[PDB]
Parts: structure tokens; sequence; C-alpha cells
């Protein structure tokens, strides 16, 4: 159903320094074999300066939908998270609660530890067996 | 907004 032509996805990639990210995009196309699915992202571009947004034709295990978004004003401590950071969505966990809904969010691979606001973050969910699952 | 590479990590 998410792999229908217009509809808003998300889509990951396994080369390296990709895995565990997720970017927005629209579905262009897909096979009716090869079960692959034509994608326009939203805030990827192609090259250089960027006027096109980057297209790209991934297997079907790459590709989400949008995880439903919720109404969040705070998070707690150790709560498992996505941030978004470098357009792109980013899976880690809450390790420290500042002041000014702020989080401080620690991240592996490679091990990292930043900063994000309320608005940068929404839950962790992954996608198995069409159903969208908290660790 | 940006490459895919300038949005990878290191």
């Amino acid at each position: 159903s998410h792999i229908a032509k217009g509809s808003i996805v998300e889509v990951t990639s396994d080369e390296e320094g990709f895995k565990g990210v997720w970017f927005e995009a629209t579905v262009l196309g897909a096979s009716s074999k090869s079960k692959e699915v034509w994608v326009e992202y939203k805030s990827i571009v192609a090259e250089e300066n960027g006027s096109e947004p980057l297209k790209e034709v991934l297997h079907v295990s790459f590709i989400r939908p949008v995880p439903p978004v919720e109404k969040i004003e705070r998070f707690e401590l150790y709560d498992v998270v996505d941030a978004f950071h470098k357009d792109g969505w980013w899976t880690g966990v809450v390790t420290r609660v500042m002041e000014d809904s702020r989080y401080q969010v620690t991240f592996d691979n490679p091990p990292d530890e930043l900063e994000f606001g309320v608005s940068e973050l929404r839950f962790h969910q992954k996608w198995v067996k069409g159903k969208w699952v908290r660790p | 907004a940006r490459t895919k590479q300038t949005a990878r990590k290191s």
C-alpha cells in the first residue's frame, strides 16, 4: 500500500556510513522478479549545489511508510528516539535530560553524543511485519 | 538541501 505511486515513504541504505538512517522520499514508480521501488528524496539532492532531488531505485526491503506523527511535549531519560539530523533520521537513546526542553542523545556507529530540541525528536519505531513496533 | 554524502557521518 505504501508502495503505490505518489505515496510518501522513508528509505534506508546499507552502504557503510548509511546503515541506520531513514530519509524522507516519495514513490514515483514500482515493479509490478525485481520487486524494486523508484523514489525521489525530499531533502537529498543529486549532487553539488543541487537543484534536482536525488532519485533512486531501491529494493522494497529498504522502503517503509512514514511513521505516524505524535504530539510530544517531553521525552524521558533512556527513551529510545529518532533525531532529525543532517536531513536524515538517526536512532539513538536519551542519555541526559537538559533544561529548556532539550535532550542529549547518544548514537553508535560511529559513537557520538548530540544535543537536540524536542521538535527534532520522535519516538523510535521499527517497521516489522506491516506493524509499527517500539523496542 | 544536501547531497547524499554530506548526509553520511564521520
